[PDB]
């Protein structure tokens, strides 16, 4: 069999030349259009939920923001583990998924258990969702 | 047709903290 | 956290330490105490 | 919210969410809209109850024990959508206002509540540099002792003598309001919890993972505390599987008896059997494709 | 695997039992099939009119007991009720 | 092959990859609890030093963090970006190893422990939630006071079993506090409730925001506060003037005691309970055995206080997986190797020749690793795999001939 | 690509080295082994 | 059988079913009758009469 | 009604990870029966005393 495919290919010398042009032109098109980056192919997957809380000690940030966020996040489907950071002034919450899952799925997933936790948050502190980027999106920096 | 008898009263043997009456000052 | 008692019971008697045998939301205390005796 | 049978669950959930976002503010004072777990009406895998006949703990203790240690040890198991508490009593700091004390002290019910709900928080006053360091200004204010209750200020004379909560009410600790009760073996009412499985995931898997996780707390639980199990799914699963395993070992022998009965040369039997495992292997392999569960009936054919 | 491992790795009387029977059926060939295919119609008709009840039931090891009462019961009596039955069970 | 391969493997073997970019990232960390003033000054100090070296063109420094959920560094940690003059402009006899070296020797201050890394590689390392130690221990509980003791007492039974160890209860301290502890009874006297006293904290002594000015697209904050002098020191707070409801005039100390004290500077929690970690490891060494020696060790010399637990996780999370899982792939690949060799030759004894004459292609490749000095990585493992196919490609055409 | 001259070359050389010295000793020594192995089977196939 | 004859109280109509099968039946929003009629309206008073 | 005669919740004590409810209410005896409610004591704004 392996021979026959080489035999009929001996024939059709014209088609194979064209099929090579449709392949060379189809390859020249993608060698450019395809995303080029020095970005070492990403790392890990998670949804970030940062809530700012000015002038508040780590402990108060915990009880007022980090606590209700994390604890209610324990029941969001797909969550392997949940990281809670209570810094003086800010509340960084990380929801880690099972590597491989769709990012937007995870984001559209965490959202349902962040909807019921919005009213529980203090006076005027909001729950900001992480950007549609990872820990490499930092492309261009500048200063005025 | 089961004349099975049972204790009507409330029952608790799975969690009841007890304390002893004492004589002392407030 | 300790109530001085005027009477009702003498020294020694063991007494459970819980109003948690009734339901805080209207478990008619008088009636709920009855269920405990027959 | 019922959908057209067949649609993706998470789609539906991520669908209902948008019309539940605009309805959250419309809800009363402090009632929240809780979304159903990532499980169905079968996820109920493992049930258990906390007990203690030593008398060192009670209902109030056990449920708390369940809500701050157990639930958190179980909800952290792969593919467990929810760990629901069942029939327990939750400690409630119940302040019982005596109507007469109110009349006598010139305080109203309305006043006491506003005074109460204004003396149970913590405050942050930014930071304050000194020694090139960053000192954070914390402020106490949470309720801790029952004294903090008794000492809620309601009225203060020009003189300087205040009127506290202890003057218009007593502050007893009791149970809460319950929606359901749980009772064990007739010889006592207790609190426990059920383990609910992420709909699509594996049952026996989680059940096992759970059980061995319990054989870890059996040395971490308080004295007198023991976790009596009330419902195990693995028992039935294991039995149904052990049933099918034996029957497939039945016909193996049956065929080996028949094809080696009429055909004296017996070596023709063992070779006719290898059609069974493959007939089933090439099956489970295509079953995985659809990713459909392998239940009791999917083991019937 | 059949001939590749069958060659690598009362039979008389039993056949006899069936043989004469073909001589017995090849008698009136056409009519015999019309009474057999008739014994199908004939046996199928009164064999369907027999019992016919709802579809499946799966019995598990342990069982579930649901007893219902009138609505409007107190969380005290309803709890007592629960203990009553459990002690009977 | 066997003879040359054996002593050629016992040679160097170090961590896997490193990608050097043009411009480099400078992260120097210090103790926690630094002021946004000193930390900013600190940032300028170093940046001016980084500029000292003629090889650098620009220095864009940064303490704390920028307005993004991706940046979360404290003032005590600075991420500085360094762009160097074009490679054609450096001094005659210099490299980047020399530049980085000169920088680490020039740029340095007391307490400020220097460190240098790549930008992209750093950013990855940053948002990376996880544990660096090959073996980690998570003691979770209800009250921090208890668990922190566990780790402490676990470290004691950690340096008593094959492998080095270190605690964590100390990494997570150094936050400085000034506590306004309201006296309910004192406040009550003047008619003020706990909340009332707290207002002079939140707004008066704190830069508490309270409004926004709507200026076109722009929006700026409005905040109430006392003069700075009234809040300079702890003593200052004890004489913080308060105008009570009854128009009385008192000081903050009349309704509360204020005391300085250290404490947490950041509360890291996993799974909704407080959990302190324990970082135990070994340089090189074994893995699938140590964590087992510990699951039985700790739970047999130190009693776990009621209401806590322990979990083991480290760099072997996906290590024991991949490793053991490759032992479920290499047979599959050999079984597909034979299927391809038996496919073009069919002589069983012929296939064996290929899957056994390949070590020659392997043995010779590593002798070059030692010469040039290349390091052991998956990248080299990729070349060696393609190499195995290159050799097996010389065998199939030869056998056929 | 072996000479680490340039950027990104830090890894664009760790993958080639195995196939430099590896293919130096493979082919030249495979034409010694292959025959020295195909000859030993004429002693069992004869 | 022995259970249904032993365990029983006034008003409390007994019933026995399988766990899993029950749970399914439970969360099952729907109607058991082969034929059902839904009379909907604005005020309960009216429809209840229907 | 809500708070006095009902077990209406009104606060929560923050105890570590744990969180328990705080509710205001009269003594049970003041709300035993319907009649009891018809004699429920009320302290009106004008410090008047009625049922
Ligand atoms: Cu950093
Ligand atoms: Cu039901």
């Amino acid at each position: 069999m392996i021979e026959w495919i080489i035999r009929r290919s001996v024939a059709n010398r014209f088609l194979v030349l064209m099929g090579a042009l449709f392949l060379s032109i189809w390859g020249t098109w993608t060698i450019i259009n395809t995303p080029v980056d020095a970005l070492p192919d990403l790392s890990d997957v998670q949804v970030i939920i940062k809530t700012s809380y000015p002038g508040q000690a780590p402990q108060i940030v915990e009880n007022q923001v980090t606590y209700p966020l994390t604890t209610t996040m324990l029941s969001v489907p797909g969550a392997k583990t949940v990281r809670g950071f209570s810094q003086f002034g800010d509340s960084y919450v990380y929801v880690i998924f099972e590597d491989g899952t769709d990012p937007y799925w995870a984001r559209s997933r965490v959202l349902e258990y962040l909807n019921q936790v919005q009213g529980k948050l203090p006076a005027g502190v909001s729950a900001e969702l992480g950007p549609d980027a990872t820990g490499v999106g930092w492309i261009y920096e500048y200063a005025l | 047709a089961s004349g099975v008898r049972i204790d009507p009263t409330q029952t608790q043997n799975l969690g009841v903290k007890t304390a002893t009456v004492t004589r002392g000052p407030l | 956290g300790v109530t001085a008692l005027r009477s009702g019971l003498a020294e020694g008697e063991k007494v459970v330490s819980s109003g948690l045998f009734l339901i805080d939301s209207e478990a008619n205390i008088s009636g709920a105490l009855e269920r405990m005796r027959s | 919210v019922i959908f057209e049978d067949g649609t993706d669950p998470y789609w539906a959930r991520s669908r209902v969410l948008e019309y539940l976002n605009q309805v959250q503010g419309k809800l009363p004072a402090g009632v929240s809209a809780e979304l159903g777990p990532d499980a169905t009406g079968v996820g109920w895998i493992y049930e258990y109850a906390l007990v203690d006949r030593s008398g060192k703990h009670d209902l109030a203790d056990l449920r708390s024990l369940q809500d701050w240690f157990l639930k958190y040890e179980l909800k952290t198991i792969p593919d467990v959508a929810e760990v629901a508490s069942v029939g327990g009593v939750v400690k409630e700091y119940q302040v019982v206002i005596d109507p007469q004390r109110l009349a006598q002290y010139g305080i109203s019910l309305a006043e006491v509540k506003s005074a109460l709900d204004a003396s149970n928080q913590e405050a942050g006053g930014s930071s304050i540099e000194l020694a090139e360091a960053e000192y954070m200004v914390r402020a106490s204010g949470y309720l801790q002792t029952l004294d903090d209750f008794n000492h809620i200020v309601l009225k203060a004379s020009e003189n300087g003598v205040p009127v506290y909560l202890r003057d218009v009410a007593k502050v007893q600790i009791g149970p809460e309001m319950r929606r359901g009760i749980a009772e064990l073996n007739g010889e006592g009412e207790v609190a426990g919890g059920v383990v609910i499985l992420r709909s699509g995931k594996n049952a026996r898997e989680v059940i096992a993972a759970v059980k061995d996780k319990l054989e870890t707390l059996k040395s971490s639980l308080p004295e007198g505390v023991e976790i009596v199990t009330t419902y195990d799914r693995s028992q039935l699963i294991d039995r149904a599987i052990d049933n099918l395993s034996g029957k497939l070992l039945e016909e193996f022998i049956v065929v080996a008896v028949v094809c080696a009965l009429f055909l004296w040369h017996v070596r023709s039997a063992l070779v006719a059997i290898i059609s069974l495992p493959l007939g089933l292997c090439i099956a489970f392999i295509v079953m995985h494709f659809q990713g459909l569960n392998a239940n009791i009936m999917s083991l019937g054919g | 695997v059949i001939p590749i491992l069958m060659g690598y790795w009362l039979n008389r009387f039993l056949i006899r039992v069936y043989h004469p029977l073909l001589l017995k059926v090849l008698h009136w060939p056409k009519t015999t099939l019309l009474v057999a295919a008739l014994s199908v119609l004939t046996v199928l008709w009164p064999l369907n009119k027999v019992g016919g009840e709802f579809l499946p039931q799966i019995n598990e090891g342990d069982l579930l007991y649901m007893p219902s009462t009138l609505p409007g019961i107190s969380a005290a009596e309803a709890a007592s009720m629960l203990q009553k039955t459990d002690k009977l069970i | 092959v066997l003879t040359v391969l054996w002593p050629l493997n016992k040679v160097g073997g170090e961590f896997l990859p490193q990608i050097n970019e043009g411009d480099l990232l400078y992260m120097p960390s210090t103790l926690p609890g630094i002021s946004a003033a000193e930390a900013a000054s600190m940032l300028q100090k170093t940046d001016k030093l980084i500029m000292s070296v003629p090889e650098v063109a620009r220095v864009f420094g940064k303490t704390g963090k920028a307005e993004t959920a991706t940046d979360s560094a404290p003032l005590e940690m600075v991420e500085t970006t360094i762009q160097l003059k074009p490679q054609e402009q450096w001094r005659p006899g210099m490299t980047m190893d020399k530049i980085i070296e000169e920088l680490d020797n020039t740029v340095r201050l007391p307490g400020l422990a220097n460190l240098w890394v790549p930008p992209i590689r750093n950013r990855i390392d940053m948002l990376s939630t996880g544990i660096k130690s090959p073996i980690g221990i998570k003691v979770s509980g209800t009250v921090l006071a208890d668990i922190d003791a566990m780790a402490e007492q676990i470290e004691e039974v950690a340096r008593t079993v094959p492998g080095v160890a270190s605690a964590l209860a100390f990494r997570l301290e150094g936050g400085r506090y000034i506590n306004v502890e309201i006296n309910r009874e004192k406040a009550a006297r003047y008619g003020m409730t706990v909340a009332d006293v707290q207002l002079f904290v939140t707004s008066a002594v704190g830069g508490a925001m309270v409004g926004e000015t709507v200026e076109g697209i722009a929006r700026y904050p409005i905040n109430l506060r006392y003069p700075q002098s009234w809040r300079d020191s702890p003593q200052a707070l004890r004489q913080l003037p308060i105008l009570t409801p009854m128009k009385q005039q008192i000081t903050l100390a009349d309704v509360a005691d204020i005391k300085v004290s250290t404490g947490p500077s950041m509360l890291k929690t996993e799974n909704a309970r407080p959990t302190s970690w324990i970082y135990i490891d070994a340089r090189d060494r074994d893995m699938v055995s140590v964590v087992h020696d510990l699951q039985k060790a700790i739970a047999e010399k130190v009693q776990l206080k009621p209401g806590t637990s322990v979990a083991f996780s480290g760099q072997f999370e996906l290590l024991e997986r991949a490793n053991h899982k490759l032992k479920l792939m290499v047979p599959m690949t050999l079984m597909i190797i034979f299927v391809l060799l038996y496919l073009a030759f069919r002589r069983v004894g012929e296939a064996l020749l290929i899957i056994s004459s390949v070590p020659f292609a392997l043995v010779g490749g590593i002798w070059l690793l030692w010469w040039m000095g290349f390091h052991l990585s998956v990248a080299t493992g990729t070349g060696f795999i393609a190499l195995a196919g290159v050799a097996a490609e010389f065998g199939v055409v030869m056998l056929m001939y | 690509i072996l000479w680490g001259t340039g950027a990104g070359s830090e890894v664009m050389s760790r993958i080639a080295a195995p196939m430099i010295g590896g293919m130096i000793t493979a082919p030249l020594l495979s034409l010694f082994i292959i025959p020295a192995a195909y000859k030993l089977m004429w002693l069992h196939r004869h």
